[PDB]
RNA sequence: CGUAAACCCCGCCCCAGUAGGGAUCGAGGGCUGCAACUCGCCCUCGUGAACGUGGAAUCCCUAGUAACCGCGUGUCACCAACG
RNA sequence: GUUGCUACCCCUCCCUACGGGGAGGGGGGCACACUAGGGGGACUGCCGGCGUAAGCCGGAGGAAGGAGGGGGCCACGGCAGGUC
RNA sequence: GCGGCUUAAUUGGAAAACCUCACCCGGG
């Protein structure tokens, strides 16, 4: 259970969204998965963590990965 | 008239460069690609508008820019009057300093106003009304 | 050949400004040559709002009428 | 050395130009310049 | 209050003038 | 993992588990948010750490925080503070807050003073002006 | 048509018969001759504007950052020096509380054209500009009285002012979008021109100029 | 090689870093907790490392402008606040004055700093640790910024 | 210079035709002239005075 | 007096009358002054109302202008939401 | 050039990818900038068009182009205007 | 800020606790 204030099962579920995907925001993530921005931002960053993502477009609020 | 030689052979330009209240004093001399305002680099500058404005005329002249140093001494005005007077001080000390006429075609064509400057300043406020609103 | 990148509107060349008419002036009757399309050498004078020079390329959705008075 | 222009001294006076507030703000502008040199 | 006449409405303090704005207007020259 | 607790009560208040423990401390009627993180520092909780994902007995901690900041804080940072009636420092919380205030109130009207005179007539007892905004279109009293 | 001569600067482009007419140079190089990228990452080279008359006012000659210091509103048709981009930034100021903050709109601008071209993989500029192309309008209603009613009327939209009115619609449609909701403003901007440049009709700047456009045809 | 030549938020974070590690002359106080940075501050600061991410502004300040003062550093902490009624405009507010004459202190007890007659100077070995910090920033830096070589190891 | 009022034209037309040989078709040499002949002692209406007298030499050369 | 604010950068918040809003009110600590209750100003802790962009109507403004941002100053023992 | 500016120098401190750099004091200078008094400059001046000609439109050049931009000075007579 | 209402007075016209102050009560 990474991010313990996400469940497992919708994290995976995010990580295989995002490789299908050609650029994603935070909230997308939130607005696709009924999720605060804030969760879909540390969802989002730990995948750029990994290295799922690549940072492209950073900025207040709205971050723009890209899956690689 | 805004560019004075103060050595030559080993050729250094000092050139002045406004905007609103921002003054800007640039030395050219014949070093590396490296570029100072008020001491700090050109490529940590915070701001990035300003830096990139500051940086329009070196990347117009593309290697010229690589064989000399250049210090500026920017003061008042503002944020960006501090980057368009720094700015028009780099592209006049560029011209002036390599003599050529290619670039300066090359800055006019790109920003007329990088070698003429900015002759409007402001407008006061008068007494009777909220602002100057004119 | 082509000019309009629409379809439904044909385009027109502003070869000479009439003058200013309309409520409160805004409008000014300019001379427009039709461009490609049906009437393809027909000249007419044309309403058109904002501001025009000579040698602007309009685009007409019609090119039937010419109707200048906006009284 | 020299004779120095050291910056003039303003002096402005800001007065309402009605004896009674009736009318337009009009604002009447007073200017005492005194210039130094050393 | 006042120089050339007592009137404590419009003081004047700016500087060391002393004035009730009024006569300020037909003294200022 | 563990559950997140979606209702952790401390100091008589559902406070949400789903928030961070400063900012739902503050919920309750006597912690503000420099309370909250106040008594997140002293006690050694991180202010932005989930509330339902906390231990049991860091919630005791916290309850009793709540409780008793008067142990904890310093008298400046108490909301009774050179208490009116008893002389000591305290910070209450909730209904012995609600109830402290509505006896000052009480005791100026059974006195009848200008302050006691404006609180019976339900106008600002602070010094202002009603020939204005005056009238509330609102519900001034919210303590 | 023309016998009043020509300011420099600008450039024909005779076909035919038509004299096509571009106020800007769009051939542009640093010394070395490499080309000018738009935030040092999009090429102002390979644009195309598809429509003749707007081709005059859309000026895409190659700027790093799109800032004019707001010196060509003296003159009448000055908007058409002024980089397009610069003018959807300028038009990112608004409402009353973000007047002069160009910064904040470059940045918003920035962040769009990478969301753009990372969700497209189509050139920004070419985004942008196929959006303005399918929002100018063509056709505009005008007042008139009868003798007390305001009625109206249709009448032609000249060039400048068609591109006025797509970018105020692209601007707008995104500020309305952002407002009073978890989306960001650089979001709302880049699905924008992106609906606006792919013709739906979500977009509010094509839904505003087919609203138009419709009304114009009713009252002709 | 100097403070001027690295990013000013890289530098102060590893001379926070750094103070909070290795410097344990800089404590932060008994009512630190109970504090803002300022008078109309309307909440504490969030990052508990606080006290050292202000020391190292502090630092880099004390560098770049070396002889100013507490209330010149109160003055260069200001923020913009509500003054009064909170329906009035907003002013200018300078920031606490305990806090930065506390840290200054400790620094100086730490000796990073000294005072003259016309502020707290940084002395040799704050300057020592500020421009080894930023070398060693700098020396990263290059790896990723290579423009950035001709200001630090000119050819 | 949108009109000149009255008093530039009759200043133009009595320093014209008081000395009608020290003025031709040059703004310079014009504006050289009204100064050393004339009391000027406005840089604005010298100049407009020089204009005008440019443009009689002008006119006076054009009729013939 | 004086290292202005807006601005830039980084982190937290995520559409909810809310980490928006700061009215009202409770406890306390100071400043000016001969004096602060009627009737002053500042600060701490707590309390968190209306309000989710406002009908008919209506005002100002053409370029370094509108708008936003702060700073100085006038009145001034103290106090500016005003000029 | 009693003040204000820092190109040019030297003394110190610090860093050093080892080339060099940055900061402070001192000297030198008035170069740059600034300060203030006087002068020049722009006049529809030139060109294309139009017009009897007053003059208007476009263009160049120009720091500045159409009264260059802001303000002051407030005609004769009124408002039974406002101010004991 | 003006109008109105209330008032011993809420002052008179078209940066207020004293003073200002011109209003009311009481007194010199
Ligand atoms: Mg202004
Ligand atoms: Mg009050
Ligand atoms: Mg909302
Ligand atoms: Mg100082
Ligand atoms: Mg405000
Ligand atoms: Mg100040
Ligand atoms: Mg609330
Ligand atoms: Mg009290
Ligand atoms: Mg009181
Ligand atoms: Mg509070
Ligand atoms: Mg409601
Ligand atoms: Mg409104
Ligand atoms: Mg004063
Ligand atoms: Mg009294
Ligand atoms: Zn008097």
């Amino acid at each position: 259970r990474t991010i313990q204030t996400l469940d497992e099962k919708v994290f995976q579920t995010i990580a295989k969204e995002v490789q299908s995907l050609k650029a994603v925001t935070p909230y997308e993530i939130a607005t696709k998965y009924g999720i605060k921005m804030s969760l879909a931002f540390k969802v989002l960053r730990a995948l750029r963590d990994r290295g799922d993502l690549v940072l492209v477009a950073k900025g207040h609020r709205t971050e723009v990965y890209v899956p690689k | 008239p805004w560019v004075s030689i103060l050595q030559e052979n080993p050729r250094v330009i000092i050139s002045v460069g406004k905007k609103k209240t921002a003054v800007a004093r640039a030395i050219i001399k014949p070093g590396m690609g490296r570029v100072r305002i008020n001491g700090y680099p050109l490529e940590l500058w915070p701001i990035e508008m300003a830096r990139v404005k500051m940086q329009e005329p070196l990347i117009l002249a593309g290697d010229l820019a690589k064989k000399v140093d250049i210090e500026v001494n920017v003061r008042g005005g503002g944020y960006m009057g501090q980057a368009i007077a720094t700015r028009i001080a780099i592209a006049r000390g560029l011209v002036a300093y390599f003599q050529s006429e290619e670039l300066k075609k090359l800055y006019e064509e790109y920003d007329p106003y990088m070698l003429k400057g900015d002759p409007r300043r402001t407008e006061p406020k008068k007494p009777g009304i909220k602002h100057a609103r004119s | 050949v082509k000019f309009s990148p629409y379809e439904d509107a044909v385009a027109g060349l502003v070869v000479q400004i009439l003058g200013r008419t309309g409520v409160a002036g805004e409008v000014t009757q300019v001379k427009i040559r039709v461009l490609e399309g049906r009437d393809k050498g027909r000249v007419l004078t044309r309403n058109v709002k904002g501001p025009v020079r000579l040698g602007d390329i309009v685009m007409l959705r019609e090119t039937e009428r010419e109707a200048r008075r906006i009284t | 050395r020299g004779p120095i222009p050291l910056p003039t001294k303003r002096l402005m006076v800001t007065v309402r130009r009605a004896p009674s507030g009736q009318g337009y703000h009009t604002f009447d502008h007073w200017e005492l310049r005194i210039s130094k040199r050393l | 209050r006042c120089l050339r006449c007592g009137t404590r409405e419009a003081v004047i303090r700016k500087y060391g003038l002393y004035l009730c704005r009024r006569c300020f207007r037909e003294v200022a020259p | 993992a563990q559950e997140i607790r979606a209702i952790v009560r401390i100091g008589d208040t559902d406070l949400d588990g789903n928030k961070t423990v400063a900012y739902a401390l503050a919920k309750i009627r006597g912690i503000g948010i420099a309370t909250a993180y106040a008594i997140c520092r002293k006690l050694g909780i991180d202010p932005h750490a989930t509330l339902g994902l906390l231990p049991e007995d860091q919630i005791n901690k916290l309850d009793w925080a709540v409780r008793n900041l008067h142990e904890l804080a310093p008298a400046w940072f108490l909301n009774r503070r050179k208490d009116p009636e008893t002389g000591r420092d305290l910070h209450l919380i909730g209904s012995e807050l609600v109830l402290a205030a509505k006896r000052d109130v009480d005791l100026m009207k059974k006195l009848k003073s200008w302050k006691g005179i404006r609180h019976s007539l339900g106008l600002k007892v602070r010094g202002q002006r009603t020939v204005t905004t005056g009238r509330f279109g609102a519900t001034a009293g919210v303590t | 048509i023309f016998g009043e001569q020509l300011p420099k600067t600008s450039r024909v482009e005779y076909i035919g018969d038509v004299p096509i007419i571009e106020e800007c140079p769009r051939e542009l190089k640093t010394l070395d001759g490499n080309p000018i990228l738009l935030f040092g990452k999009w090429s102002f080279e390979d644009v195309v504007v598809r429509d003749p008359g707007l081709r005059r006012y859309i000026c895409l000659k190659p700027v790093v950052l799109p800032h004019t210091e707001g010196r060509y509103q003296k003159r009448r048709f000055g908007k058409a020096h002024i980089p397009i981009v610069e003018r959807l930034v300028n038009l990112l100021m608004r409402p009353g509380r973000n007047t002069g903050k160009k910064h904040k709109a470059y940045n918003i601008v920035k962040r769009a054209f990478e969301i753009i071209y990372y969700k497209t993989g189509r050139n920004p500029i070419q985004v942008f500009i196929d959006a303005i192309i399918n929002t100018a309008p063509r056709e505009e209603i005008t007042r008139i009285i009868m003798g007390g009613i305001a009625y109206s009327v249709s009448v032609d939209v000249s060039p400048q002012r068609r591109l006025d009115l797509s970018l105020r619609w692209i601007t707008e449609g995104a500020r309305q979008c952002s407002f009073n909701n978890p989306k960001p403003i650089e979001e709302c901007l880049a699905d924008e021109i992106m609906a606006a440049a792919a013709n739906d009709p979500k977009s509010y700047a094509v839904r505003k100029r087919e609203e138009l456009e419709r009304i114009a045809a009713a009252s002709r | 090689t100097s403070v001027k030549d690295v990013p000013a938020d890289l530098l102060i974070a590893e001379l926070a870093k750094y103070i909070k590690d290795n410097v344990p002359q800089v404590k932060p106080p008994v009512w630190a907790p109970f504090v803002k940075t300022g008078a109309n501050k309307e909440r504490p600061p969030m990052s508990e490392d606080w006290w050292y991410i202000r020391a190292a502004s502090i630092m880099r300040k004390l560098y770049i402008y070396g002889p100013v003062g507490v209330g010149s550093l109160r003055t260069a902490y200001g923020y913009r606040a509500k003054i009064g009624d909170k329906t009035r405009p907003e002013r200018t507010r300078k920031a606490g004055g305990a806090i930065i004459r506390k840290i200054l202190q400790q620094l100086e007890h730490a000796g990073f700093v000294t005072k003259t007659k016309r502020g707290r100077v940084l002395t040799p070995e704050g300057k020592s640790l500020v421009d080894r910090v930023a070398a060693r920033i700098a020396k990263e830096l290059v790896k990723q910024r290579p423009e950035l070589a001709k200001y630090v190891a000119p050819p | 210079g949108r009109v000149k009022p009255k008093f530039i034209k009759s200043l133009a037309e009595k320093l014209l035709e008081a000395y009608p040989d020290r003025f031709t078709e040059s703004f310079k040499e014009n504006k050289k002239a009204v100064a050393e002949l004339a009391d000027i002692p406005s840089k604005t209406v010298r100049n407009k005075v020089a204009g005008y007298i440019t443009r009689l030499v002008k006119r006076q050369k054009a009729k013939e």
